[PDB]
RNA sequence: UAGUGGUGCUAGCAUGCUGGUCACUGUUCUGGGCGCACGCGCGCUACACUGACGGAGCCAGCGAGUCUAACCUUGGCCGAGAGGUCUUGGUAAUCUUGUGAAACUCCGUCGUGCUGGGGAUAGAGCAUUGUAAUUAUUGCUCUUCAACGAGGAAUUCCUAGUAAGCGCAAGUCAUCAGCUUGCGUUGAUUACGUCCCUGCCCUGUAC
């Protein structure tokens, strides 16, 4: 058997959410492209096009490797070191408006559900899903 | 290191780690000067040969990778062939001959 | 056909550089508008400027100077709710510094404190 | 003086007759001895390199070592 | 004509205060939503009197209220404003709409290292 | 330690105006400009007096000296501003050329300064206020610190100035160098 | 009030593997003040490629919390952000909290140009604490882009999980630190000696 843990991070991320892309289900916010993801960040992401869908996998991979997950998390997670000009640097969080379209944008494709305890757990079709690009993955090689 | 080896063997061809022994080996200074006021000359005892040997080295690429084209690896690289060679070109042999001339003018 | 100088606003930029960035010579556009702009006149991002054609420099020019039409989200402008007149602006080329160096004389007109301090320190 | 940036169809002649004549290529070579800026460098070996002109032997995002083979 | 964005000045003095307030940038709506004190209410009060008993200036009235905004009510009014120490005179101009009268009262002298 | 107010009493009653404070120091402290040295063996002014009269009384550009006892020396305030933050001088290649004829000068009177260097330039234009632990020409050393004060002046119109019978570009020679007083002053080396 | 494994239920993959859900180890009121030609000192941030920026990987320890009423806050929802709103657990090895921290690692863009280094000074607008933010507490967005090319004479701390790099928690506290103390992460070079300098402690004649 394979299981997604049995695959190296980036590149599993990187050939789900080549195929996230080709299926077209998964819906864009549209002011995507102006938002910089992180009040810490300076210049939004550079590759305009496709930055949607990899973070939209990434979310994905991490819920499934763990009991359950929520908006708050997700935001500590992506965090990063603000410059504050001439004072030392600090730990802030990132956008959250992202963070809570992509779970919501996972769910209607029934990777993901909300969990009793709150948050969000994988769906057996999630599973179902997930395994079989990891097979994929190793067997490309 | 890892990228600074693997250049080394493909300019030249020997086992790189061997280049490595013959740039420490040829550059630790064998003698040296005191002060006494006046300098006296007085020799050095190998393991600190050793250690002459080592500052140099890193020293003279650090110096030629700043503000660089070059980065850190294709310029430590380029001292350790130059100075397993006799080559005056490299920065580490010319900070040894003028510390073994100074303390013969002074014994 | 590459062009290693061009005018436009009357500000001289250099071919030899990205697109985006050669862009922000001009007074007012900072990368953040450059970047965005580019991406609304849909031009090459990856292309250096000297590459541009006629018709690919103006639309450009015309979004940098109308860009409430393209639905920029008007936070994103410099010059948001003006005072004389409730409308939105972005201020560009000799324009800045001429609304600027006339804000502090209209306090001066007023004698406030900070136009007076501004005028004392000179 | 500086480095040109577009590729001109003479110096794209000139690359490709020259480069086998090394023994050791990467950025820095090139930038070097051709008068052409980084951000072709890193173009140009990815082209060379699947054309099979020059044989990688590591690769390392900042650092890169192709050789004469 | 003067304007204030984009109202003309005939329009304004008819304009209430809590029509006023809709145009006002963010400081001044969250000061009059938190609420302001009675306090002006007596200062309005003596400047309405003093306007209307008027024959022509309405001559200084004087106050400590720093602290107080600009509003279209008080327009060509003249005051005297304490500085901590004496009186400055002052006449309401419709420019000075939304300024506090603390800005027209220098607390403290230049200085000049002679 | 009284005597750091008493010693005023020779100064106060042979010398008129009251000065003011300009800066503490390490060394010495000074306030028509005051120098007050820093117990028993300051009364160092000596030397430095009668060190800054002869070059004075030579035609080098330096404070000329008027009076000096109990360890209190007094001199002519200076005019200028420091060189360290000079950015636009209508002259630059005149100025270069005689900051180099000047080290001639010193090597000639067998002097040889040990940082002549824009901490102690002040703004021909310029003036040299003061010669912290100068040494003799005959001193073991004279070439290798002769050259230092070359290459640092070098350095300087280089960097901000973008610079780079005479010395310099218009001069038959780009800049002196040391193969082309110390008796009376023995500060080091005979 | 902790961990591991089995046992019962159960999902995916394949024909075992990774996850969810019994045993063991005097009084008082209103307003102002606590400005800068310059000298001295402890700090913060940089001068770039051993780097800046974008995406992805993903790891601690020491603290602290409410019924006096309102502290530390999970989850859902709204918004570019700051922030708002509806519910919830914890008087605590039990909940916030695996405090998913930063440096760091990997894949791209940039190419030696005060440059995409550096972000002072300044303009417009939106929020938050407070009785009150003007001479401006703090936070968010856009625009303006200064000096600075590793720094003279002088001078500080230090011998191993130590220096140095990096970040967190408590303290004060309506709000507000570039401060103080404590904690963890990554982790060197150079001695293992002396009385030269500085300073301290012992035992009569040129002074």
């Amino acid at each position: 058997g394979v299981s997604v843990r049995d695959v190296a991070a980036q590149d599993f991320i990187n050939a789900y959410a080549s195929f996230l892309q080709r299926q077209g289900k998964l819906e864009v916010p549209g002011y995507v492209d102006i938002v910089k993801t992180s009040s810490g960040n300076e210049m939004p992401p550079q590759d305009a096009e496709g930055w949607f869908y990899k973070r939209a996998a990434s979310v994905a991979r991490h819920i499934y490797m763990r009991k359950q997950v929520g908006v708050g998390k997700l935001n500590k997670l992506y965090g990063g070191a603000k410059s504050r000009g001439v004072r030392p640097y600090k730990h802030i969080d990132a956008s959250g408006s992202i963070n809570r379209k992509v779970l919501q944008a996972l769910e209607k494709i029934g990777i993901v559900e909300i969990s009793p305890k709150g948050g969000r757990r994988i769906s057996e079709n999630g599973q179902r899903d997930l395994d079989r690009i990891a097979a994929q993955t190793l067997e490309e090689d | 290191i890892k990228h600074t080896l693997d250049i080394i063997n493909v300019l030249t061809d020997q086992n790189p780690i061997q280049v490595v022994v013959d740039a420490i080996t040829n550059t630790g200074p064998r003698e040296d000067t005191t002060r006494v006021a006046r300098r006296q000359a007085v020799d050095v005892s190998p393991l600190r040969r050793v250690n002459q040997a080592i500052a140099l080295l890193t020293i003279g690429a650090r110096e030629a990778a700043f503000r660089n084209i070059k980065t850190i690896a294709e310029t430590l690289a380029e001292e350790l062939i130059n100075a397993a060679k006799g080559s005056s070109t490299s920065y580490a042999i010319k900070k040894k001959d003028e510390l073994e001339r100074v303390a013969k003018s002074n014994r | 056909s590459f062009q290693h100088i061009l005018r436009l606003l009357n500000t001289n930029v250099d071919g030899n550089i990205k697109i985006v960035y050669a862009l922000t010579t001009i007074k007012g556009v900072g990368r953040r508008y450059s970047n965005l702009v580019c991406k609304k006149a849909d031009v090459d991002l990856h292309k250096r400027a000297g590459e541009l054609t006629q018709e690919e420099l103006e639309r450009i020019v015309q979004i940098m100077q109308n860009p409430t039409h393209y639905k920029i989200p008007a936070w994103f402008l410099n010059r948001q709710n003006d005072i004389t007149d409730g409308k939105d602006y972005h201020t560009l080329a000799n324009n800045v510094e001429s609304k600027l160096r006339d804000d502090l004389e209209r306090l001066k007109k007023i004698r406030a404190h900070r136009g007076i301090r501004h005028f004392w320190g000179l | 003086a500086q480095h040109a940036v577009i590729l001109d169809q003479e110096k794209y002649d000139r690359i490709l007759k020259e480069v086998p004549t090394y023994r050791y290529v990467s950025v820095s070579v090139l930038v070097d001895r051709l008068k052409i800026g980084g951000s072709l460098a890193r173009i140009a070996l990815r082209h060379l390199e699947k054309e099979g002109i020059i044989k990688p032997i590591s690769k390392h995002s900042k650092q890169a070592i192709y050789t004469r083979a | 004509t003067h304007s204030y964005r984009g109202v003309d000045l005939e329009k304004l003095l008819e304009m209430s205060t809590e029509d006023f307030v809709k145009l006002a940038p963010a400081r001044v709506r969250r000061r009059f939503a938190r609420g302001m004190t009675s306090k002006p209410a007596g200062f309005m009060k003596k400047l309405r009197a003093a306007k209307l008993a008027a024959p022509e200036k309405p001559a200084p009235v004087r106050t400590h209220m720093r602290n107080m905004i600009i509003v279209p009510e008080m327009i060509g009014s003249v005051v005297g404003i304490y500085n901590g120490k004496a009186f400055n005179q002052v006449e309401i101009r419709p420019e000075m709409l939304g300024h506090y009268l603390g800005e027209f009262s220098i607390t403290y002298t230049p200085v000049r290292h002679g | 330690n009284g005597i750091d107010y008493l010693a005023l009493k020779t100064m106060l009653n042979r010398d008129y105006s009251v000065g003011n404070t300009i800066g503490v120091g390490k060394e010495s402290d000074i306030y028509r400009v005051m120098k007050i040295h820093r117990m028993h063996l300051s009364r160092a002014a000596n030397k430095e007096y009668q060190f800054m009269s002869m070059l004075y009384s030579k035609g080098f550009k330096v404070p000329e000296p008027f009076d000096n006892s109990r360890h209190i020396v007094v001199m002519e305030l200076i005019e200028g501003y420091p060189m360290r933050r000079l950015r636009k001088h209508k002259n630059i290649p005149k100025l270069y050329s005689d900051l180099m004829c000047f080290i001639v000068d010193l090597a000639n009177s067998g002097l040889i300064h040990c940082d002549f260097n824009e901490f102690n330039i002040m703004i021909c234009g310029f003036v040299v206020i003061d010669f912290p632990q100068c040494i003799s020409i005959q001193h073991q050393d004279a070439d290798y610190y002769f050259q230092r004060d070359v290459d640092c002046i070098r350095r300087f119109f280089k960097k901000k100035l973008k610079y780079e019978e005479g010395f310099g570009d218009g001069y038959k020679y780009a800049y002196p160098d040391f193969k082309r007083l110390d008796e009376l002053v023995q500060a080091s080396g005979f």
